[PDB]
RNA sequence: GUAGCGGCGAGCGAAACGGGAAGAGCCCAAACCAACAAGCUUGUUGGGGUUGUAGGACUCCGAUAUGGUAGUCUGUUAGUAUAGUUGAAGGAUUUGGAAAAUUCCGCUAAAGAGGGUGAAAGCCCCGUAGACGAAAUGCUGACAACACCUAGGAGGAUCCUGAGUACGGCGGAACACGAGAAAUUCCGUCGGAAUCCGCGGGGACCAUCCCGCAAGGCUAAAUACUCCCUAGUGACCGAUAGUGAACCAGUACCGUGAGGGAAAGGUGAAAAGCACCCCGGAAGGGGAGUGAAAUAGAUCCUGAAACCGUGUGCCUACAACAAGUCAAAGCUCGUUAAUGAGUGAUGGCGUGCCUUUUGUAGAAUGAACCGGCGAGUUACGAUUGCAUGCGAGGUUAAGUCGAAGAGACGGAGCCGCAGCGAAAGCGAGUCUGAAUAGGGCGAAUGAGUAUGUAGUCGUAGACCCGAAACCAUGUGAUCUA
RNA sequence: GGUAGCGGAGAAAUUCCAAACGAACUUGGAGAUAGCUGGUUCUCUCCGAAAUAGCUUUAGGGCUAGCCUCGGAAUUGAGAA
RNA sequence: GGUGUAGUGGUAGGAGAGCGUUCUAAGGGCGUUGAAGGUCGAUCGUGAGGACGGCUGGAGCGCUUAGAAGUGAGAAUGCCG
RNA sequence: UGAAAUUUUAGUACCUGUGAAGAUGCAGGUUACCCGCGACAGGACGGAAAGACCCCAUGGAGCUUUACUGUAGUUUGAUAU
């Protein structure tokens, strides 16, 4: 979710993950990932955003 | 889906088709042109619609009417479209715009009998047909002109 | 650029509700002694483009 | 690609409405007043005034405020540009000349962007994330300072409101509009108004109505482009490519001159660039050394083909050969081990490839050979097939936010759902017609739309090469007349 | 030293104007246009023509039809012998 | 997948299905214990073409799926060497 | 010391005939051991020049005129000065 800042600064040098906000997510994001790690409010944001 | 196993829906994309290149292909040499001619060549070919000379169809034909300057076109509709409302309904341009059944009026909405009504309603539009009206009525409603 | 529509066709043309053409019809402008009057009342009407003309001509219609 | 224009041909082709980006309004001339000088008006300066729901002057009143600026090398301040500083974490093992590679255990990450290092490094170096930094000069924004604009109400009796102007004739031109019925706008020539009861426009023209107020000026933003500088990006090129130019390129060279215009990148990790010896006058070699490698020795990575030469397994000096293919003795050799390989006496059959043609071995065309380069592509539209989403509906464009992304919003607009008629107009009908007749076109008898992809077409150079030529700037009388 | 190309000069030949002058040379419009000639690069499978009619300032070009190909619709089956 | 019947010359040309080249994405790999490239071989497939081994070579390159094309040359009195 | 035009590859005979109708290359027959050097020019429709003659293109250019349409100049009138 978007404010979530240390998160996403800790996350994004691993070589294996992609962070990207629950605003501004992609289908070629989701795909390209075999998995998705989100967070709750993300979820929630999702779900009004579609 | 994944990345490395991605597939088009099964006649969905084609592969071009490549002139010039070889002769076993079907296209090489002349590329599907023929031999010669003025269709031959690069740039080649006439204008359209023209006959080698003998005098086009539009030449041979007469141009005909001219075009109002005060014409006026009617968004129609029918009463099929009518009976998707309500009995008691108060249809209007404004309430059909929003229906989304009517969403360029033109000069206004004429209401034509082309279907069967069913619902009675309150029908307001610029114009209406001798039967369209007689339908609206003998439906119990009722038509007013704006 | 957009395809430009051939103005001649257009003002001596009409498309018809099935997707035809209706025209003019030749030899109704003068001389009409030169014709018996079956002719001429024959040739009052309208009529359709003949399909190998229509198929020489339409692209210069789509956009009519 | 509509309304229109057009030897009504080829083609040319709007604007308003609607949706957006950006937004800002202001100054004079004149009337009037005052000052100055001359010669009661007549020039200069100042004040006043800037308009169409008419405004201003002028005459009354009341206010001497309220707000603003598209002004300034005026200062103060903040930021920023032009150098920089700091910036985590690895040792061994195997191969190897060399470790970043392999294996084993670790460590860092707000840094796993990238580059270099003796091969491919998150932890070796330069960097990156992050933090920090400006003596000096620019630039930007704010603050203040200065500067400059800024009035309300009421009456019209009169005065003012842009003249050789508007407009008209004639001749041209611009408006999509080629004189056409022609508005509107501009130029040349001639004629030539009104002025508020006035004037212009609403596509000839008149009347009514509506809208506006010319013949004066200024005005930021949204828009166009990149010679340059900075930081980057690329399903862009990789030395015949990419700028003509990766290299001392607009150079060499060519021309009187304008002008035209090339070729040419790579040793090695490191020059460690072969001390010394031998042949030779040298060149160039053979040793000996350097190097992992010298058949990497500077014509230097790789090193193809044409072309040349050496050695030889087989054949060849009675043979007429598009040169091969089919059959085949002999000899030679032993492979991706296959009812093998090379050569081939001899016998059968047999006139190359391409182009263009009725027909070509053709005595028709093109190629000396080898290598490289070299021709249906893209953009915007049209239409058809195929596919997907939705479906009597489909769909957004510009634009805002966003990583040069997706995506979200944006319904203006476009196609479809009703056709018929030249049109008024009518409408599942309509047109013709006197007709409830017949007939034409439509409905009954329904699928479209957005996007992808492919085929074809249109506008573009439009598959590639090729004229004699035409036109517009320039350079040439050092040859020759 | 003068005369310069829509030109100059010419005891006159279309004669000269920087080794090709019935209109110099260079650059640009420009990738002029070319119904003409030449060229157009991989493979296999299915099918497979035409050199005719009509019209054409048309005749070695073009357009429609005829002949080929691919897809589709429907039939009281309409084709061939 | 099997049986049967029938069919399988072909220029212009139409339709279909494929080979190979460069690059992008994803996945999975290969390389100083030697990649690409070059060369030789008596190898495999119906075709374009694909492997495998020897030698040379010295650092990058395949494979599967999908995507994009400056994607295939023997001829143009083609251009350069 | 050291080129050039030309050149599809060539192990490059004669006669008669055949053929796109004039063959070194095809058919029949005949002739001919292999490789050269010095000479000739019958043939390779020999090389050189995309024939200039001829025809064609709805090509170009220069020239002519009582071809068409324009136009510089010259002239005449109205009008302004
Ligand atoms: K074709
Ligand atoms: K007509
Ligand atoms: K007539
Ligand atoms: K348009
Ligand atoms: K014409
Ligand atoms: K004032
Ligand atoms: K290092
Ligand atoms: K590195
Ligand atoms: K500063
Ligand atoms: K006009
Ligand atoms: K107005
Ligand atoms: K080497
Ligand atoms: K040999
Ligand atoms: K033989
Ligand atoms: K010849
Ligand atoms: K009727
Ligand atoms: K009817
Ligand atoms: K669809
Ligand atoms: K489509
Ligand atoms: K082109
Ligand atoms: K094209
Ligand atoms: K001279
Ligand atoms: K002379
Ligand atoms: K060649
Ligand atoms: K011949
Ligand atoms: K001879
Ligand atoms: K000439
Ligand atoms: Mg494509
Ligand atoms: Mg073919
Ligand atoms: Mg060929
Ligand atoms: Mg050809
Ligand atoms: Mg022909
Ligand atoms: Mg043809
Ligand atoms: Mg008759
Ligand atoms: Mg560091
Ligand atoms: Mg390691
Ligand atoms: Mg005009
Ligand atoms: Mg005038
Ligand atoms: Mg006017
Ligand atoms: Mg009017
Ligand atoms: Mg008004
Ligand atoms: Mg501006
Ligand atoms: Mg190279
Ligand atoms: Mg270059
Ligand atoms: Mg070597
Ligand atoms: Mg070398
Ligand atoms: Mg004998
Ligand atoms: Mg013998
Ligand atoms: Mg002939
Ligand atoms: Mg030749
Ligand atoms: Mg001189
Ligand atoms: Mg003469
Ligand atoms: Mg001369
Ligand atoms: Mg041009
Ligand atoms: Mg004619
Ligand atoms: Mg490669
Ligand atoms: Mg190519
Ligand atoms: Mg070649
Ligand atoms: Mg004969
Ligand atoms: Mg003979
Ligand atoms: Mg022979
Ligand atoms: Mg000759
Ligand atoms: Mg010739």
């Amino acid at each position: 979710e978007n404010g979530n800042d240390f998160a996403a600064l800790s996350a994004r040098n691993l070589p294996n993950v992609s962070v990207v906000t629950s605003d501004n997510v992609s289908v070629l994001d989701v795909v390209s990932a075999n998995k998705v790690l989100a967070t709750q409010t993300a979820l929630t944001q999702i779900e009004e955003v579609l | 889906m994944k990345l490395h196993e991605l597939k088009p829906a099964e006649g969905s994309r084609q592969v071009r088709n490549r002139v010039g290149r070889g002769t076993s292909s079907g296209n090489g040499k002349t590329a599907g042109r023929g031999q010669k001619g003025q269709k031959a060549r690069s740039g080649g070919g006439v204008r359209l619609g023209f006959e080698g000379g003998q005098t086009p169809l539009f030449r041979r034909l007469p141009k005909r009417g001219f075009t109002n300057i005060n014409r006026k076109d009617y968004a129609v509709v029918n009463l099929d479209t009518l009976n998707r409302f309500e009995d008691g309904t108060e249809v209007t341009p404004v309430v059909l715009k929003e229906a989304g059944i009517v969403k360029n009026e033109k000069a206004g909405i004429k209401v034509l009998a082309d279907g069967e009504l069913t619902k009675k309603l309150t029908v307001k539009a610029a114009k209406f047909s001798k039967s369209a009206q007689e339908a609206i009525e003998a439906a119990g409603g009722s038509i007013e002109v704006i | 650029p957009k395809q430009k529509t051939h103005r001649g066709l257009a003002k001596r043309v009409k498309r018809t509700g099935g997707g035809g053409l209706k025209r003019g019809r030749a030899f109704t402008s003068h001389r009409f002694h030169g014709k018996t009057k079956k002719q001429r009342r024959q040739l009052r009407k309208a009529s359709m483009v003949a399909k190998g003309d229509y198929k020489r001509i339409r692209q210069q219609l789509a956009r009519m």
